[PDB]
């Protein structure tokens, strides 16, 4: 069946524009319509608009009617969605989805995987890495928890491994939180026995490619 | 009350070429890359609500093939979504093959140019090491010249494929333009079939009902569930009333 | 917008229905589709044209539409069916557009797992950089719904709090984090802070003091 | 008493392609080798003994073009052996040319491959004796690679001849399908000519005699010796009798 | 008094081929060089002064398209100089393109043969100096053989262009034959337009005037200044006189 | 004019089948019918069947109707005749012959040369070579006759030369006979003067390729 | 089947006709063809459509058909015309099929050549292999029709005899062979055997005895 | 616009024929008629005839009607004019000229440059070169004239330079005259100061390529 | 043939008209074209269809046709307009053919330049070859019309004279040559010969004697 591939994640400022593409496999010309459907966290999907093959007619949801433009490159087997006058609530996952016929309707049978667009007034900043030391308030007779706090970075994502890749079993990296500053922060914890604590050496390896910073930090009682 | 079978026309100035005919204005075309333009839409011919004999409905925007009704409740254009999409589905798969079939030109090519690639690298060998010996001079000169004779020759395939490209378009443009004319007529026949003598043939692509046919009656004609016996009689007196 | 139940619940093998209430302009005279969305996945087409199934969809799912209301039914319920369910149709009335339902989180009624709670105080390097962040980490709980409440000594504090939505872990339980952003002075100003997790009518609470 | 002009239809599911039309079911086709199928027979269209306007006679097995009579003595199909064989003679000579003309592809080829033959033998020379010296290494490597560039290039002719092959078929399929339509009409005209007003034109490919025409009379119409004055009168009253 | 629209026919036995039709006798053709013959004139079909429905006027020698009048003053053929020359102007520019377009075959060629030229000169080098050493023997033998493989290959372009040449002709012969049929009909329509009901349509390409139209009246019909109201009445009684 | 070439001679057992081909020159497609006509020794010809071009219709003589199959390979310009349930009286010369039109009729204008099919219950056996000595009962004052008897071989043909090719003038090789055993036998005689008889040395060289035997035998009084 | 005369005869320059009698279903209502066959050759088309000649055929041959009978005529007769002649037509009656006439051997009435006869006894190597074959060879006779009769001492023997059909030699006369297969005991049992050739009312006879 | 190129000058005898060509640029096929127009010295132009494209119809002026033949090679984009039975008054400049449409009429918009045809009863002869000495009857106080007389040559043209090319300023070469003998003669004069006369050396270099003669002659008082 | 004025005259900026008189068969019912011809150039199309201008032709030229007569008009007259002007039309009457007018030499009325005249006697090498040619060369005159008259001693001689038509030089004036062919005896027979050029009512005359 048809596979829908969408362009990479986008970060934009309020008032700016973003243009996302979707490429349909096979073709390149399509014999069905394609729509753009968005989902803000953690809400229900919203239909934005669609485009008809051959006719190139577009229909848009009235909420976006005015600042969305759906175009098609039929030879490239590629359609585009351009949303202007971005607001912070335009931060969402955006899906391309094909319909069964040439007509835009409630039935979308195949979906793109979604790409993320983030709209914020901040810029790209590397994080700071702090140790979450074990201590005694974390020793419930047997095991002991320790980790790292990756504070104030932008944008997502960030990569956290332990001992340069050795420690895996018993490692949890929590999903980030989004502060009011428009900046991210997460935690990564590894669960290990009480006895190895002072003997064993544990290091987290944080990687935030957007700002090109690699930090390695030891964690000790 | 009257129903008409018709088709789409628009402000397109796109022209393609069939074989017997050139500069034919179509509503929807597609531009391949080498002056090749394939028709996708149909002949652009914009015109008492006439049918399809001498008319492309500019007022019809919801599709390629469809009806224009007129009864007590009102009038308006309405595209047959099923018909239009079958046409679009078929033509799309064809246009794609053309893009897809010509994709043997590169597949096979990928080799002559990893090989072209290997040679002028091998030629830059001998140019840098040549810094008995001049028997190797006109030797290399002979090969470099054979490399050009080789590329001209490979390019002969580009030249001779130009013309593959050019005819395929003209021909597929006719199979296409014919294909539309087919679907259009089929819709008219499908309607002529149901109506039978309950409606008069005007001969312009429209049928004059002998009985008043409301919007529901029209939909029934559209979705192929027209009840002939239901209105049979009232058409029957009406034919003899006059 | 179409009105769905926020949530509906049942056990394995058991049955459940998700309703979709609309109006005459949408559901009343258009076809209804249903979509399933697991975490981290695109919506997947479950039902179209009121009750049809795409290939790949088993007869355990089925749909119905009556006037202004539509219904999704799921029998022989399984663990993998735990997801969000949205209905969808065509709303001709405004300017014509596709409208989705608010969404229904389905819960397949698993062994309740009491949550484990870990609390870290501000690191000394963080206080040295003039900031202070308490970190409350909650893992391995089911079902995945918890509330978090902080305490200054004994009295609650609501300012400076950031909590995540609970997310399903790798091992099919849920996890959540909570961060309290303070000044180093507020931190040294108090005797201890408490992170209080409430899961399924039970209470877990950990405590920390300014390196004592 | 009535005579009809018609043609052959059978259980053939063979389809060829013209240019304006595809998947056309024919009664007799021929399979060249490269997906190329040339029509030899005619459009397969099986249907009160109708003529040829909307009918291919499945009941007619003795040839391509012929008559279906009906008089006092009885009725039955009978193929015109002369007409059918002229069609077969002409089409055969054409189909052969296609097989014969494309036979320039090998004639000319026989050389590029007695030469291809001589080269990789000359290449196996140098591979076996190579068991200054490595100046001859990348020298041979240069030529072997030029041998592939050479074969790809020669094969470009195969690629570019594919399309020679493909169009010739579609076109000869139309000249052929047209050719049948010709012979069929000619037979009808030859009969219409003799009968004149002694017979009524039904417009379905059949002629309704105004006078009873026995089997002998029918043969006379077939072998072009119909005596118009002989039956003139009895047709003449019959036209005015009504 | 009657006026006819017609065209030219002559003693030409020139035959070209379209695609659907072969051995079509035309009045004016043109012989390219490779069995390719493009029609320039039109279908040669020589016949109470009939019009153009079943007739090419052999008695009309002043052009391609024109009229044959008949009034009180006399009768005679007269070619429409404007129409004929537009046809000739258009067809000429087309025929030229064919000669001009195929002129890419040599432009590109001029190189493969200044290069062919350079090689067998380089080959005569090695033949004259060859009067280790026999490693250069089968070396040269390898290249000379690759020169033939190279020419056969370049000649593949000649072979594969043969067919470029052959189809372009058949197709342009139809666009041309169609083009004439167009201009002819247009002239008839332009006349039918002016006359309206002042003249009767015979259906053979001729118009029977209901009013006597002298030579001046004829010229007015020719140069598009026919005064309908002027003769309106006298045609009007004449239509009702009968 | 068209030349009709037929496949090689066949030897078969009773009850078995045989398939003969005929290739028409030019073409390969034909615009005329082709029939298969057989001739047993020494009888009148028998028409067996034919095939129509394009239609592929076959008509068969009622005598063979049932065990003969006429097929055509139009691209190969080749037609075939397959006769099953062979009997000994199916031993004959078989001709392919073209007609003037597409219709099988009494008029066959061009003929193939015929190929032989032999149906017998025997197998392939080399011959025995015996000398037919001159003697005095063969000396009619002046000349004298001597030869070789090639006995009990199968199948035809056999090659008899004299003195390895030297003697030709005055050499007669009689056509074979067919015994009731299903085996062949022939004689080859050379006519030579009375005087050279004891002086001159004469040897016959028999060659029967089907069983790969070459015999040379001297002939002496 | 069509009925032809078995044989017909005449001299050079002279004329001869070969008849073909059929019935209403064949000759009565179909066209008649004629074919010539020399020894060792395929039939060659002489006449078609009752009286037409293919190119290559001279006006010395001609054909006629009357009702149920047809006729081949050959004037200015020559030596090369000596062959077998078959008529042919279409027999619609049974299931429709082409039928040939039985055939007519034409004899151009040459200098009569009396036959030469050679008789060999069994070779000693053949008797040593437990077989015995007498060989009677007849050559250079015209016309080409002979009968052969064997004799045990004086009384005829009809068992063990194999005779060939006479075949035209290279020098335009005819040849024939005859073999008598005996046991070596039968061979030594008798006093002598005789081969007796009868050609044109004349008799030639050779004799052999068990190496005397 | 179209350029009309005509073949080289012709010399013919009375009674003989001449065939001139004209090649139209572009094309090669033309969509307009072409006529041949001639001009004898020093008279008005005369229209001779023309040819229609495609139809190949020719019309000829009645004066030439009979001995002129206008043919066309459409592929060569070339038309031809052949005038037979030449007379001495057929000596003229001949122009090819295209019309606006396919019809020959008074309007010829583009013209060939003309080529000369000379009809005379004489043959090709080299000239004789005589000096026209300065003297005193040519010295009007200041300057002095001297030149060369090129007598009795045929046909035109002739090339006269001074001092092998050095002297140019102040050099006049008069147009030829045509005597009654059918032969040409011209003069070339150079104007130079009185003082340099005896000191300076002046030589004329005559070149008559048709008869392959180059003459150099000094001019001295 | 159409009748033109042989010549017409005017000055710079001034205006002039060239007439063309024909008959009913030519000018009377056909279109008229005009052509300009400079020395040494092909005719160039000035007017067609009575009064139309090809591109490249300025509005200083214009044409008119009235019945059987036609007219070319040239205003703002310049130096470059000095040429020959021919009218042209279609004469249907005879056998249909294009006819030209006799031609009109236009003269733009330049500073009159009196002619310079040079006379050479026969060279001694020419007399040595038994011939005698007097050469009278005339240059730098305007307007370009001169008559030439020869004199034997005092009485004119008209035999043996060859004069060219005056031709415009490079410097926009005119030139002409005149040759008197004599016998060496006639040459030595007289006392002197004279070449007499008459330009614009003025007379220049040079004299030569048999090397005195």
């Amino acid at each position: 069946e048809v596979q829908l591939v969408e362009s990479g994640a986008e970060v934009k400022k309020p008032g700016s524009s973003v243009k996302v593409s979707c490429k349909a496999s096979g073709g390149p010309f399509r014999s069905y319509a394609i729509s753009w459907v968005r989902q803000a966290p953690g809400q229900g999907p919203e239909w934005m608009g669609g485009i008809i093959p051959i006719f190139g007619t577009t229909k848009y949801a009235p909420k976006f009617q005015g600042r969305v433009t759906i175009t098609a490159d039929d030879f490239a087997g590629t359609v585009y969605m351009e949303l202007s006058s971005l607001r912070s609530e335009d931060t969402a996952m955006y899906y391309c989805a094909k319909h069964m016929g040439y007509q835009v309707r409630e039935t979308m049978d195949v979906w793109g995987k979604g790409t993320t667009v983030t709209v914020s007034s901040a810029s790209t900043k590397g994080p700071s890495v702090f140790p979450l030391a074990p201590s005694s308030k974390s020793t419930s007779g047997g095991t002991a928890a320790l980790g790292c706090l990756v504070k104030d970075y932008f944008p997502e994502p960030v990569t956290v491994s332990w001992n340069s890749g050795a420690l895996t079993s018993g490692v949890h990296t929590f999903p980030a939180v989004l502060q009011s500053s428009g900046l991210y922060s997460l935690s990564s914890v590894v669960t290990v026995p009480s006895s190895s604590l002072g003997t064993q050496t544990y290091i987290c390896n944080v990687n935030h490619k957007p700002s090109n910073t690699k930090v390695d930090k030891r964690v000790e009682p | 009350d009257t129903i008409c079978i018709g088709y789409h026309a628009n402000n397109s100035t796109d022209t393609v070429d069939t074989v017997l005919e050139k500069n034919v204005t179509v509503t929807h075309s597609v531009n391949l890359g080498s002056g090749l333009r394939m028709v996708t839409g149909l002949r652009n011919i914009p015109q008492a609500i006439a049918g399809f004999i001498e008319g492309g409905w500019t007022g019809m925007v919801d599709g390629w093939y469809g009806y224009h009704h007129q009864n007590e409740q009102g009038s308006g254009y309405a595209a047959d979504q099923k018909s239009t999409q079958n046409a679009i589905n078929g033509i799309t798969n064809k246009v794609n093959s053309v893009i897809e079939k010509m994709g043997g030109d590169p597949e096979w090519d990928r080799e002559i140019n990893n090989y072209t690639s290997i040679i002028y690298s091998l030629i830059e060998e001998s140019q840098n090491q040549q810094e008995i010996v001049q028997q190797q001079n006109n030797l290399l000169r002979a090969i470099e010249a054979q490399q050009h004779l080789l590329q001209l020759t490979v390019w002969g395939i580009k030249q001779l494929q130009t013309y593959n490209a050019e005819l395929l378009v003209l021909l597929e443009n006719e199979r296409t333009l014919d294909f539309h004319d087919s679907n259009v007529k089929n819709l008219y026949e499908k309607v002529k079939s149901q109506l039978k003598n309950n409606a008069k043939e005007i001969g312009n692509g429209c049928f004059e009902f002998y009985h008043k046919c409301n919007n529901e009656c029209m939909e029934s004609v559209k979705n192929g569930t027209y009840d002939y016996p239901k209105y049979s009689e009232e058409s029957k007196l009406n034919r003899e009333k006059i | 917008v179409l009105t769905q139940p926020p949530s509906v619940s049942a056990a394995p093998g058991q049955k459940v229905t998700i309703s979709c209430s609309g109006s005459s302009s949408n559901i009343g005279n258009d076809y209804v589709s249903w979509y399933q969305q697991l975490p981290g996945t695109a919506p997947k087409l479950l039902i179209y044209d009121n009750n049809k199934r795409p290939s790949g969809i088993p007869d355990r799912f089925s749909g119905s539409k009556s006037g202004t209301s539509a219904t999704l039914g799921i029998t022989g319920l399984q663990t993998g069916d735990e997801a969000n369910y949205y209905c969808a149709t065509w709303d001709r009335r405004p300017t014509a557009y596709v409208v989705f339902g608010g969404g229904t989180k389905l819960t397949v009624l698993q062994p309740k797992a009491a949550p484990s709670v870990t609390l870290f105080p501000p690191s000394s390097e963080e206080l040295q950089a003039n900031k202070a962040t308490l970190v409350c980490l909650i893992s391995d709980f089911y079902p995945g719904a918890v509330t978090v409440a902080w305490k200054a000594d004994s009295s609650p504090v609501k300012a400076g709090v950031e909590t995540t939505t609970p997310s399903k872990q790798s091992n099919n339980k849920y996890a959540a984090s909570s961060y309290l952003s303070l000044t180093p002075e507020q931190w040294k100003s108090h005797r201890s802070y408490s992170c209080q997790v409430t899961h399924e009518g039970s209470t877990v609470e950990k405590t920390v003091a300014p390196t004592e």
